[PDB]
RNA sequence: CCUCCGCAUAAGCCUGCGUCAGAUAACCAACUGACAAUUAACAGCCCAAUAUCUACAAUCAACCAACAAGUCAUUAUUACCCUCACUGUCAACCCAACACAGGCAUGCUCAUAAGGAAAGGUUAAAAAAAGUAAAAGGAACUCGGCAAAUCUUACCCC
RNA sequence: GCUACCUAAGAACAGCUAAAAGAGCACACCCGUCUAUGUAGCAAAAUAGUGGGAAGAUUUAUAGGUAGAGGCGACAAACCUA
RNA sequence: GCUAAACCUAGCCCCAAACCCACUCCACCUUACUACCAGACAACCUUAGCCAAACCAUUUACCCAAAUAAAGUAUAGGCGAUA
C-alpha cells in the first residue's frame, strides 16, 4: 500500500509576505529608470549563471571555464566525464542525422 | 521474591536518588475505626484544628452535603463520568469502587433518607505526613436505595430496580486541609461483623476443593 | 606513574623515586581456594611484582615474601545492536605470599512512608470469596 | 596492615555511609606542599578500599552505599594534581619560559599529516642511531592531492553543519510567530 | 548520551529512562524554543499560576523544572491518575502523578498579590541580579531549596574522615620557589650526591 | 512517503462510505 | 523522486471492481485481470 | 579471514611475538650472558612514604567550609608575591644588579641542577 | 583435492606481506594508506 | 557395541558446554546478562670490542666400506659492582560460508588406564544403495572377465 | 600463507627379504589406476573397496624469494588464492 | 482475524558568501599504536587506451588565469572524420 489513511497537516500559505507582494519588483528598471542597470545584474545566482541560458554541455562548459579551478576535485572528475559522455551523445546519438 | 531473581539475574540497580517527591491526596488506611455498637473531648479538640486550618467550616451541615456527595458519586457511578468522581472520591476509594463494575452498568437511585445522616467521630491527622495532614470525618446513614446490575449482556446479575431495601451504613470522609484546594471525599468503608449479609445472587455457584497433586491425601 | 616518561638511568647516575604515585590496587575476594596467607589483588598492567613489593612495604608497612603476576583476558566476544563487537578491559593480577605469619582472609562485608502505605493498603485489601460471583464488594444492597 | 583496605566494620552491612565534601582547588593551591604529598597517599588509600568495596558488590551481585563518594575522591585527587602542575608550570615558565616541560616540534610526516612530534630519552645521537633515521619525517610530492582531498571533505562536514543548522532556525522561526 | 535524545520526566540512567530509550531508539525530536540561561527567570520552589490545560485558573508550588524540555513540575495541578502495585495478582493501588508543563503555559505569581503578573530581568542598584514584577514593581525574591550534594549544610556534623573547618581554612604554604620532589627531599633529611648526567632528546 | 492530499481525500471519502456499508447507522 | 502517482489504488481498483465476481486469482490480482477484462468486455 | 579490529597483543602471536611484545610494563634492567637478567637498584622507582604521625587533615571536608571564589595561580602573582619584597627591600636599602641574582634565586643553566625542568628529569 | 584451504594462517607472514612497515617502505603502499584514510576505514593497515 | 583414535607440543583462533538467573532434534545449553579465571622452574624475551684460530663427516663409529664429501669447538689483551625482571599459560578451539563423513607437522601410546555411540518410535511393500548364501553349468553375458571371486600360464605393440 | 620452482636451516620413514641397490613384499606416509554411490552432494571434487610408490629424482612443517608486455614450468599452452 | 498497512523526522543536494585543520597525560615507521644504542639507504621521465573515423594504421575536443562578440572566421587535416 502506498496511500496514506490520514490526512496530512494543512499547509498555511501566507500569500501576502515580503517576497509575494514584492515580486517581481524593480524587473523594468532599465525601462524607466534611464537604462542605468539591466535586470539581468539583479538576479542572485551562481556567477556562470547570470543572464544565460543553455542546455547540459553549455552549461557545464561555462561552469568549467569559469569556475573550473575553484571545482573539487571529484567535482570536476564527474563534469569533465560527463560533458565528454554529453559530446558523444548530443553528436552521434539520436535522430536526425 | 523480587529481589531474590534481581540478585540471580544480575539486575544490580542503585537506590533512586532524585530530590522530587511522590505527592498524593490521601493518606492510605484509618486513624480511628469507630467500631459500631450491637445495634468526646477528643473529636472536639479534632474539630478545633479543623476549624483552626479551615475557619470556614460548620458540622451540622456537613450531613447534608454528605449525603449528596454519596448520591452524586453513585449516579456518577451510573453515567460513568469518572473525572468528577475522582475529584469527589479518593484515590482509595477509587479502585474498590470501580474495579470490578467494569465489564458492566449499574443501577442505583436514592429513594429518601429514613433516618438523617448523623456525624459520629471526628479525627485530625498528626504533623508527620510528608510534612502534611489530613482530617478524618465519620457519618452513620440510614436510607433506602434499589440496586441492579447487569452484566456484560445486559441480564441481571441480581437485585431489582423496583423493590427498595432498607440500608445502613457507617460512610468515612476525609480531606486534606494541607493545601486549600482539598475537600471532603469518601475515603473508606467499616463493614462491622456485626451486620447481617447483604442478599445472595440469584445464580448458584461452587468452588474447586483441593488439587491433590499426584499424592493422596 | 603510569603514562609518564621515566628518565633512562645511565651508569653512574641518581635513582629513580616516586613522590606522587598513581597506581591503584583492588583486593578481591578470590573464586579459587588460595591457602590462608595468599592474597590476591587485581591492579593495571604497567606494575610488576618488585614495584608492588616495595608499594605495600611503604604504603601500608605490611611484610611482604613472596609475589606472582597473571593477566587476564577480557572478553570479545560481546555485540551491540550494531554487531559491533565490546570488549571488556584487560586487568592484571598479583597473588602475594604473605610474611611469616600473617595469615589474612578476606572479611565478609554485607552480613545485613510510601512503602508503608502500601504494605497497608495490601493487608487491608482482602481478596473476594467465589461465593460472591465477581459482584463488587462495596454496595451495601 | 590490611584493615584498611576496608572501612570501619561497623560501617559493613551499612546502606547510608556519611561523606563530607570534595576538595577545593583553592584550599589545595592555599595550603603548603608536603602537607599535599600526604593527603595525595591519604586519598590514594581511600579511593583503594572504596573500589574494592565496589568489587566486592559487584562481586556479591549488590549495590554500593555511597557511590558519589568515589567521584568525590577522584576529583580531589584531579584538583590536587592540576594544582600541583600549575605551581611546577609557573615555576618553570618563570626559569625558562617553557609551558609544556617535554621537548616536542611540529613536524610533517610522510602522510603530510603536520603533527606535534615529541622527544624521547636517547642516550645516543640521532644521527649516529640507524632505529630513528627511517621514521622519514617528510612528505612527497604525491601525498598533495590527498591532502587537497581530505581538505575538500572536512570543507564539505562543514558546509552540512551550517546548512543543517540554519535550515533549524528557519524552521523553527516559520513556525513560531517571532 | 545518544544523540537526539528525549528528555522525558524520569531522569538519565534510571531503568525506566534507559527502557524507554534504549541505544538502538531512534524516534523525532522534540521544537522546543530557543531560551538562554539569562532570560530564563523560572526557579524551583517559586509560587506559580496556570490559567489553561486541566484544572485551568490555579495556583501552586513547583516541585521541580526540567530545563531542556522547558518543563515544570508543580504538587498536585495537572495530575493523571496511575497504579503502582504489583499488576500480576494485585489490581494496583493508584495515585496521582503530575504532568509537564511549558514556561508559556505557566505564570509567575507575587507573593503579596498572589496574582498572576509578567516578570523583568533587571539589576538591582547594589547589584548584580534582580527578577521585577510588571505594573506595579515588586522584587522577586528566590525560593530557598536543599542542594542534593549537601544533604544540610546548617545540621552537618564533623565525621572521621571528614576534615575541621579551621584545619581546611587554615593555610600553611610558603611562597619558596622550591621544587616538590627537592623540599620533600630535605624535609625527610635525604640526599643523594650524584647528579643527573645530560642525556639526548629525539 | 507521497507527498499530495487530494487522494487522502479521495480515499477517505471511500473509507467513510465502506464504514457506513459495514455499520450504517438507523 | 518528485512526481509520484497516489491515485494509482483507484485507478487499479475500478478494473478489480469489474472483476470481482471471476474466478480464481484473476479476481484478486490485477495484471491477471487486465488480460482478462479487456477480453470480457 | 583474521581479526583486524582487534588490537594486537601479546597474546595473538608465536613463541617470539608472545616473548618480545610486552603489556607495557616498563624497563627495570638489561639482559645478557645466556638470558641472565640483571635488574638495578638506580632504575628500580622508589615511593617516598611520609609517616602520618601527627597529621589533621582528612580525605573529605565539612559543608561549613565557605566557598571561595577561584584564582587560579601564576608565574606573575607567584613572581609578584614572593620575590618582589626582596628585591624591593634590597633596592630601596641596599644596591644589586642583572648579577648576583641565584641569591635572589634563578638558575641561567638548568643542567648541573639535580631536578631539571626542561627537560625534566623526575616525574610527577 | 579439494580447495577452500587456501588461507593457513601465520602471523608472521601476515604481518610482512600486509604490514604497515612494508605499506610505508615502499611508495605505493603510501597511497594505499592514504586512500583508506581518505575513505575512513578504521584498519589503515592489516 | 566401537575405537585408524587418544594425550600433549608446535602452529592457529581468542573466553567460545565453569557458577548463578532468564526466555528461547531436544532447548546440558554450545543463546543472553553478571561473576570468577590461565600464578614459572616449562618456552620466548640475550651475548662489549680488536685481531686471531678452526683440513681429517654421520651411519651404536669399532672393523670393513665408500661417495653425493658432509649440522656443532677457540685463542691473547682490554673493560666488566649489581641480579632473576617482562611476556604465553583457559576452553569441547585451527582452515573449509555450517557444531561439515574434508585438509592439518611433531614426541608417546599400537590397542589402548584414554576417547566415543552407528539404531527418535512402529511396519518389515515396491524401486534404489551396501553386503552374505546358492542347485547343475562356469564367461555361453559383455566392445572388453567392468565388477565380484580365486591366486594363474604363455605371447605381442609402444 | 593454495599452487610451479628455488634458498636457509630442520624433521619423518616400522617390520620382512636382499644384505651393494634411484632393488623387492609390506605399515605409517604420498599419490589418485579401476568400480559403485553421491550429483543444491558429507564435500563448490568427497565416501567404501581395490590400487602405484613408499631409503629416495622421496614426503613434509617453518621463514624468505621470482608479479602479469611478467614469473615458473621433467611444455600438459600446466600452475600463479575454488 | 492474523500477517500486515499508514505516518515525518533524522538528515541530505545545489548555490552564495567565507578560506581551512590540528591533547601540548603516555604510545605509535621493529610485527605501527612497542619507554632506552654506531645506519650512512633516499623523489624529480611525453600518459596510454577505449571510442569516432561506420574496418584501421596519420588523426580524434578534455580547460588553466575577463563573461559576451569577432567566430565556429583565419587556419590545420588519410584537406575526411574532426581539431
Ligand atoms: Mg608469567
Ligand atoms: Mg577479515
Ligand atoms: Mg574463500
Ligand atoms: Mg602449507
Ligand atoms: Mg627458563
Ligand atoms: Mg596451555
Ligand atoms: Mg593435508
Ligand atoms: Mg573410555
Ligand atoms: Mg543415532
Ligand atoms: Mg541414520
Ligand atoms: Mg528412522
Ligand atoms: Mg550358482
Ligand atoms: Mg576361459
Ligand atoms: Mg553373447
Ligand atoms: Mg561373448
Ligand atoms: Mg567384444
Ligand atoms: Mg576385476
Ligand atoms: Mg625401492
Ligand atoms: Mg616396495
Ligand atoms: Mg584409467
Ligand atoms: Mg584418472
Ligand atoms: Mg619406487
Ligand atoms: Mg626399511
Ligand atoms: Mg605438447
Ligand atoms: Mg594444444
Ligand atoms: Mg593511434
Amino acid at each position: 500500500i502506498g496511500i496514506r489513511l490520514t490526512l496530512p497537516p494543512p499547509k498555511v500559505v501566507d500569500r501576502w509576505n515580503e517576497k509575494r507582494a514584492m515580486f517581481g519588483v524593480y524587473d523594468n528598471i532599465g525601462i524607466l529608470g534611464n537604462f542605468e542597470k539591466h535586470p539581468k545584474e539583479l538576479i542572485r545566482g551562481p556567477i556562470w549563471l547570470r543572464g544565460w541560458k543553455g542546455n547540459e554541455l553549455q552549461r557545464c562548459i561555462r561552469k568549467r571555464k569559469m569556475v573550473g579551478s575553484r571545482m573539487f576535485a571529484d567535482d570536476l572528475h564527474n563534469l569533465n566525464k560527463r560533458i565528454r559522455y554529453l559530446y558523444k551523445h548530443f553528436n552521434r546519438h539520436g535522430k536526425f542525422r | 521474591f523480587a529481589m531474590q531473581h534481581a540478585r540471580k539475574a544480575g539486575l544490580v540497580i542503585p537506590p533512586e536518588k532524585s530530590d522530587r517527591s511522590i505527592h498524593l491526596a490521601c493518606t492510605a488506611g484509618i486513624f480511628d475505626a469507630y467500631v459500631p455498637p450491637e445495634g468526646t473531648m477528643a473529636s472536639q479538640v479534632s474539630i478545633r484544628r479543623i476549624k483552626d486550618y479551615d475557619a470556614n467550616f460548620k458540622i451540622k451541615d456537613f450531613p447534608e452535603k454528605a449525603k449528596d456527595i454519596f448520591i452524586e458519586a453513585h449516579l456518577c457511578l451510573n453515567n460513568s463520568d469518572h473525572d468528577r468522581l475522582h475529584t469527589l472520591v479518593t484515590e482509595h476509594c477509587f479502585p474498590d469502587m470501580t474495579w470490578d463494575i467494569k465489564y458492566k452498568t449499574v443501577r442505583w437511585s436514592f429513594v429518601e433518607s429514613l433516618e438523617p445522616s448523623h456525624v459520629v467521630q471526628v479525627r485530625c491527622s498528626s504533623m508527620m505526613n510528608q510534612g502534611n495532614v489530613y482530617g478524618q470525618i465519620t457519618v452513620r446513614m440510614h436510607t433506602r436505595q434499589t440496586l441492579a446490575i447487569y452484566d456484560r449482556f445486559g441480564r441481571l446479575m441480581y437485585g431489582q430496580e423496583d423493590v427498595p431495601k432498607d440500608v445502613l451504613e457507617y460512610v468515612v470522609f476525609e480531606k486534606q486541609l494541607t493545601n486549600p484546594y482539598g475537600s471532603w471525599r469518601m475515603h473508606t468503608k467499616i463493614v462491622p461483623p456485626w451486620a447481617p449479609p447483604k442478599q445472595p445472587i440469584l445464580k448458584t455457584v461452587m468452588i474447586p476443593g483441593p488439587q491433590l497433586k499426584p499424592e493422596e491425601e | 606513574a603510569r603514562n609518564v616518561v621515566y628518565p633512562l638511568y645511565r651508569l653512574g647516575g641518581p635513582q629513580l623515586r616516586v613522590f606522587r604515585t598513581n597506581f591503584f590496587i583492588q583486593l578481591v575476594r578470590p573464586g579459587v581456594a588460595q591457602p590462608e596467607d595468599t592474597v590476591q589483588f587485581r591492579i593495571p598492567m604497567e606494575m610488576t611484582r618488585v614495584d608492588l613489593r616495595n608499594y605495600l612495604e611503604g604504603i601500608y608497612n605490611v611484610p611482604v615474601a613472596a609475589v606472582r603476576t597473571r593477566v587476564q583476558h577480557g572478553s570479545n566476544k560481546r555485540r551491540d545492536h550494531r554487531n559491533v563487537r565490546i570488549k571488556k578491559p584487560d586487568y592484571k593480577v598479583a597473588y602475594v605470599q604473605l610474611a611469616h605469619g600473617q595469615t589474612f582472609t578476606f572479611p565478609d562485608l554485607f552480613p545485613e512512608d510510601l512503602y508503608s502505605m502500601l504494605e497497608e493498603e495490601r493487608q487491608q485489601r482482602q481478596s473476594s470469596d467465589p461465593r460472591r460471583g465477581g459482584v463488587p464488594s462495596w454496595f451495601g444492597l | 596492615g590490611l584493615e584498611e583496605f576496608f572501612d570501619d566494620p561497623k560501617n559493613w552491612g551499612q546502606e547510608k555511609v556519611k561523606s563530607g565534601a570534595a576538595w577545593t582547588c583553592q584550599q589545595l593551591r592555599n595550603k603548603s606542599n608536603e602537607d599535599l604529598h600526604k593527603l595525595w597517599y591519604v586519598l590514594l588509600k581511600e579511593r583503594n578500599m572504596l573500589l574494592t568495596l565496589e568489587q566486592e558488590a559487584k562481586r556479591q551481585r549488590l549495590p554500593m552505599p555511597s557511590p558519589e563518594r568515589l567521584d568525590k575522591v577522584v576529583d580531589s585527587m584531579d584538583a590536587l594534581d592540576k594544582v600541583v602542575q600549575e605551581r611546577e608550570d609557573a615555576l618553570r615558565l618563570l626559569q625558562t619560559g617553557q609551558e609544556r616541560a617535554r621537548p616536542g616540534a611540529w613536524r610533517r610526516d610522510i602522510f603530510g599529516r603536520i603533527i606535534w612530534h615529541k622527544f624521547k630519552q636517547w642516550v645516543i645521537p640521532w644521527h649516529l642511531n640507524k632505529r630513528y633515521n627511517r621514521k622519514r619525517f617528510f612528505a612527497l610530492p604525491y601525498v598533495d592531492h590527498f591532502l587537497r582531498l581530505e581538505r575538500e571533505k572536512r570543507a564539505r562536514i562543514k558546509a552540512r553543519k551550517e546548512n543543517l543548522e540554519r535550515k533549524k532556525a528557519k524552521i523553527l522561526l516559520k513556525k513560531f510567530p517571532h | 548520551l545518544p544523540p537526539h535524545y528525549r528528555y522525558g520526566m524520569s531522569p538519565p540512567g534510571s531503568v525506566a529512562d534507559k527502557r524507554k530509550n534504549p541505544p538502538w531508539i531512534r524516534r523525532r525530536p522534540v521544537v522546543v524554543e530557543p531560551i538562554s540561561d539569562e532570560d530564563w527567570y523560572l526557579f524551583c520552589g517559586d509560587t506559580v499560576e496556570i490559567l489553561e490545560g486541566k484544572d485551568a485558573g490555579k495556583q501552586g508550588k513547583v516541585v521541580q523544572v526540567i530545563r531542556q524540555r522547558n518543563w515544570v513540575v508543580v504538587g498536585g495541578l495537572n495530575t493523571h491518575y496511575r497504579y503502582i502495585g504489583k499488576t500480576m495478582d494485585y489490581r494496583g493501588t493508584m495515585i496521582p502523578s503530575e504532568a509537564p508543563l511549558l514556561h508559556r503555559q505557566v505564570k509567575l505569581v507575587d507573593p503579596m498579590d498572589r496574582k498572576p503578573t509578567e516578570i523583568e530581568w533587571r539589576f538591582t542598584e547594589a547589584g548584580e541580579r534582580v527578577r521585577v514584577s510588571t505594573r506595579s514593581g515588586r522584587i522577586i525574591p528566590k525560593p530557598e531549596f536543599p542542594r542534593a550534594d549537601g544533604i544540610v549544610p546548617e545540621t552537618w556534623i564533623d565525621g572521621p574522615k571528614d576534615t575541621s573547618v579551621e584545619d581546611a581554612l587554615e593555610r600553611t604554604y610558603v611562597p619558596c620557589l622550591k621544587t616538590l620532589q627537592e623540599e620533600v627531599m630535605e624535609a625527610m633529611g635525604i640526599k643523594e650526591t650524584r647528579k643527573y648526567k645530560k642525556v639526548y632528546w629525539y | 512517503v507521497k507527498k499530495g492530499f487530494r487522494a487522502a481525500f479521495r480515499f477517505q471519502k471511500e473509507l467513510e462510505r465502506q464504514r457506513l456499508l459495514r455499520c450504517p447507522p438507523p | 523522486l518528485r512526481n509520484r502517482v497516489t491515485d494509482r489504488y483507484f485507478r487499479i481498483q475500478e478494473v478489480l471492481k469489474h472483476a470481482r465476481h471471476f474466478r480464481g486469482r484473476k479476481n484478486r490480482c490485477y495484471r491477471l485481470a487486465v488480460r482478462t477484462v479487456i477480453r470480457a468486455f | 579471514g583474521a581479526d583486524r579490529m582487534s588490537k594486537w597483543t601479546s597474546k595473538r602471536g608465536p613463541r617470539s611475538f608472545r616473548g618480545r611484545k610486552g603489556r607495557g610494563a616498563k624497563g627495570i634492567g638489561f639482559l645478557t650472558s645466556g638470558w641472565r637478567f640483571v635488574q638495578i637498584k638506580e632504575m628500580v622507582p622508589e615511593f617516598v612514604v611520609p609517616d602520618l604521625t601527627g597529621f589533621k587533615l582528612k580525605p573529605y571536608v565539612s559543608y561549613l567550609a565557605p566557598e571561595s571564589e577561584e584564582t587560579p595561580l601564576t608565574a606573575a602573582q607567584l613572581f609578584s608575591e614572593a620575590v618582589a619584597p626582596a628585591i624591593e627591600k634590597d633596592f630601596k636599602d641596599g644596591t644589586f644588579d642583572p648579577d648576583n641574582l641565584e641569591k635572589y634565586g634563578f638558575e641561567p643553566t638548568q643542567e648541573g641542577k639535580l631536578f631539571q625542568l626542561y627537560p625534566r628529569n623526575f616525574l610527577r | 583435492k579439494a580447495r577452500g584451504n587456501e588461507y593457513q594462517p601465520s602471523n608472521i607472514k601476515r604481518k610482512n606481506k600486509h604490514g604497515w612497515v612494508r605499506r610505508l617502505s615502499t611508495p605505493a603502499g603510501v597511497q594505499v594508506i592514504l586512500r583508506r584514510m581518505l575513505k575512513g576505514r578504521k584498519s589503515l593497515s592489516h
